[PDB]
């Protein structure tokens, strides 16, 4: 079991490194993403906690997964700091970018967060904020 | 395995639900979802770690589980120190001119091995022209450890012969440092209860006469029964002790154990007038080597690695094997396959040089190599038999 | 490996992280605000937790637990305080022999009462002299005053009133320990182990009253070790001398008795007293030889060299252990050391009077020879002059 639970314990260590290195694309699939890692150190704690297995490795990994949460968290919420806008009706993605930026050049950026086709961005859109 | 008793969790998250509810919210429980299941949830998260906290500052209390740096603060308060590393030491014989003065500095070599003087020199050579100086190694470790007998000095000074020899035993007694684990084993043993401590008192001091290297206790063999069918437990104390590094298979001669004896007992034994307390009465033991040839079958079709690791280990088994003990054909078997796989072809029988009969030895039905009492197995030589397979 | 004791910093915003994150879903933690208030208390929880753990630890720790914390953990093992000791010392009382005596004399000294501590016979020896052992009646170092004469604190029929002390020794005396010195030598001791080795047995001799010097048997004495029919050796025996008390510092037999009894027990071979179980020995005295020294030349000497050589010949003897000779050449030695190796010196030993005592005989090379149970005790030391020079 050693084998086992170091293995999995290093790949998703090293898988949160992983997540550190892109953007979020959105908040909601950012949390998703953490969520996804907390399980499973949480479910390694667990066992190595069962039976005073290791009493030492225990305390070490509830620890580190805070310090994960303190990390995870602020990328989703803060990285490039997304909001919801109400706009009256679908409109492109051009108009949008100009409309909430004053520049036209980056309705690039709303192409990864928004579905829908590029002619149809709305009614509500997602971007970031604006910080003149 | 855990030293605090911990109730089963439901009997936990009912309890601090049931507090909760009666100081909070006045009697009723909580609804499934909301910010009361999760603060009560997170309170029992909080409640695991606490439990933890408190083993672990229990754990490192303990001498068998402390971390290594705590464990030596605990063992210098009831007296018990780490080894440090050890120089070697010993005699050297010079020889010059009388009257040429000498220097402080000066150092010697043996054998890539540079030895320095441990004690204030003269001021120059006696009237003999002789002179006997103590030298301790330059540098720690057992590579100090050398069976040699002449040398050379290394700074040459006038008048002072550019040959040196040293006496007619050798330079001995350097050893390495004390790890952790060991030290852990040791302090336990101390701690521990341990019946007829003085037998393991004596045996301890024993290894700190310079040139000992290993103490081996009575062996299976060395047991008596008397005529009426009954074991014999004597009223003495005696035990082996062994020279790997300075005689030959590290038997030694009857002379060198009888001083042994005399500073350990005393003379008479038993009026304290040695290390060991009043009325204690013993004898400290050697033995005699009797010769052994091992062969080692079906071992070609193994990689070279595999071969060179298996002869080692057996080679090192028989050569630390105490005295007056069976020497088991399923002892070596065992070892190598072990390395090999316990589904190899690994067979090793034992014979004698040229076939003749010894002092003490004894070859049963089975194979083994029965060993009668004050004789150790010393190895002679470790033969591999050729043959072809894999072609 | 080691974990410790978080820092306060580093703690609050492990709750504030944890506590965010599970409820709040991430949410910022508004200051002020009510979640603000549950948060600051969670952590006051926390910390006080690790305050009064390492607070009750180190009560454990005998370096710095507090002293009435001490003196138990201390007297599960066995170590307790010492309190106040009591002065000893020895008497002597004459009388009409026959008299009948009491298990409740007291003798006043000087401002001080001394009450026996052995037990009185029922009627006094036919040789009308008693030697009993005596201790202050208030403990403390007032007890160690040095005083010859005393007399009894109220009259017996038949028996003087006057009492000497032998030497007017008294020693014992001390006070109460503390609370600091007593937790070394408690710590001290857990780093210890007895072994009954004979420097041990040797030294719990001296703790006895007025005891200077003790000595293993000389080489003039063939013990007997086995007492038995036993492979090992059993028996162990050995002298002890009073020289600040008796003369000579030889004791009679009615004090040596005593200290046999205490030390191996009484009945013996049982580990009644202070002696391994299974080991018998016997304390024992030795009966005074005395001898006369004939220094010759010293007069011709500077009268400071004298005086040297005369002391410390004198102090030589004194220490001499029981049953051992006397050898011309050890005195010989002591004046060749001030004197010089080139001065004219001599030594001679002859008995008092040229006369004949039990246990004495001079070998060929002049030296003394003495048997078992005897010391030698100098007599006079004189100076004679039968040469001529300057």
């Amino acid at each position: 079991n050693a084998i086992f639970s170091a293995v999995r314990v290093l790949a998703t260590a090293y898988l949160s490194k992983a997540y550190m290195e892109t953007v979020a694309s959105t908040v909601n699939e950012g949390l998703a993403q953490y969520d996804q890692i907390a399980a499973i150190l949480e479910q390694e704690a667990q066992i190595a906690q069962e039976d005073c297995h290791d009493n030492e490795f225990f305390l070490s990994i509830r620890e580190f997964s805070v310090s994960v949460a303190r990390v995870m968290v602020n990328r989703a919420y803060n990285s490039p700091a997304l909001i919801v806008y109400s706009f009256p009706g679908t409109m492109h993605s051009l108009v949008v970018a100009w409309e909430i930026f004053g520049d036209a050049k980056r309705s690039r950026e709303l192409e990864g967060r928004n579905t829908g086709a590029p002619w149809a961005i709305g009614p509500k859109v997602i971007a970031e904020r604006v910080r003149a | 395995a855990c030293t605090i008793q911990r109730p089963e969790p439901q009997a936990l998250r009912d309890k601090i639900a049931t507090r909760f509810s009666t100081n909070v919210l006045g009697g009723a429980e909580i609804i499934p979802e909301s910010n009361e299941f999760y603060v009560v949830t997170l309170e029992y998260a909080m409640q695991e770690e606490f439990f933890a906290f408190a083993e672990q500052m229990w754990r490192e209390q303990d001498p068998r589980y402390a971390c290594c740096e705590n464990l030596v603060k605990m063992a210098a308060r009831r007296g018990v120190y780490p080894k440090p590393a050890q120089f070697a030491q010993g005699y050297v014989r010079m020889t010059g001119v009388p009257g040429s003065a000498l220097n402080q500095n000066l150092r010697f070599q043996f054998e890539n091995q540079t030895y320095e003087a441990a004690s204030v020199v003269p001021d120059q050579l006696p009237a003999t022209g002789v002179l006997v100086l103590r030298v301790s190694a330059v540098t720690p470790g057992p590579s100090g450890n050398i069976r040699v007998t002449e040398g050379s000095l290394v700074t040459p000074v006038p008048g002072i012969s550019s040959a040196v020899t040293a006496y007619g035993g050798n330079f001995c007694g350097g050893d390495d440092a004390e790890e952790c684990e060991p030290f852990r084993t040791r302090y336990l043993q101390r701690l521990q209860y341990e019946p007829r401590l003085t037998v393991e008192w004596l045996k301890s001091k024993a290894m700190e006469w310079p040139c000992v290297t290993d103490v081996f206790d009575l062996g299976p063999n060395c047991c008596s029964v008397n005529a009426l069918g009954e074991v014999e437990c004597p009223n003495n104390i005696e035990f082996y002790v062994l020279f790997r590094d300075t005689f030959d298979c590290g038997l030694a001669p009857q002379c060198v154990v009888d001083e042994i004896t005399d500073w350990l007992f005393g003379s008479p034994q038993g009026l304290g007038q040695g290390e060991a307390e009043f009325g204690i009465c013993g004898k400290v033991r050697t033995a005699t080597a009797v010769n052994l040839d091992i062969y080692l079958n079906g071992l070609s079709c193994a990689t070279p690695a595999q071969a060179r690791v298996v002869e080692q280990r057996i080679t090192d088994f028989i050569n630390r094997h105490p005295p007056s003990t069976n020497l088991t054909v399923e002892q070596l078997r065992f070892i190598g396959l072990q390395v090999l796989g316990s589904s190899f072809a690994f067979d090793v029988a034992i014979r004698s040089p040229g076939d003749a009969s010894q002092s003490g030895l004894r070859f049963n039905a089975c194979g083994d190599a029965e060993i009668d009492c004050d004789y150790k197995a010393c190895l002679n030589s470790v033969q591999v038999i050729n043959n072809n397979v894999t072609t």
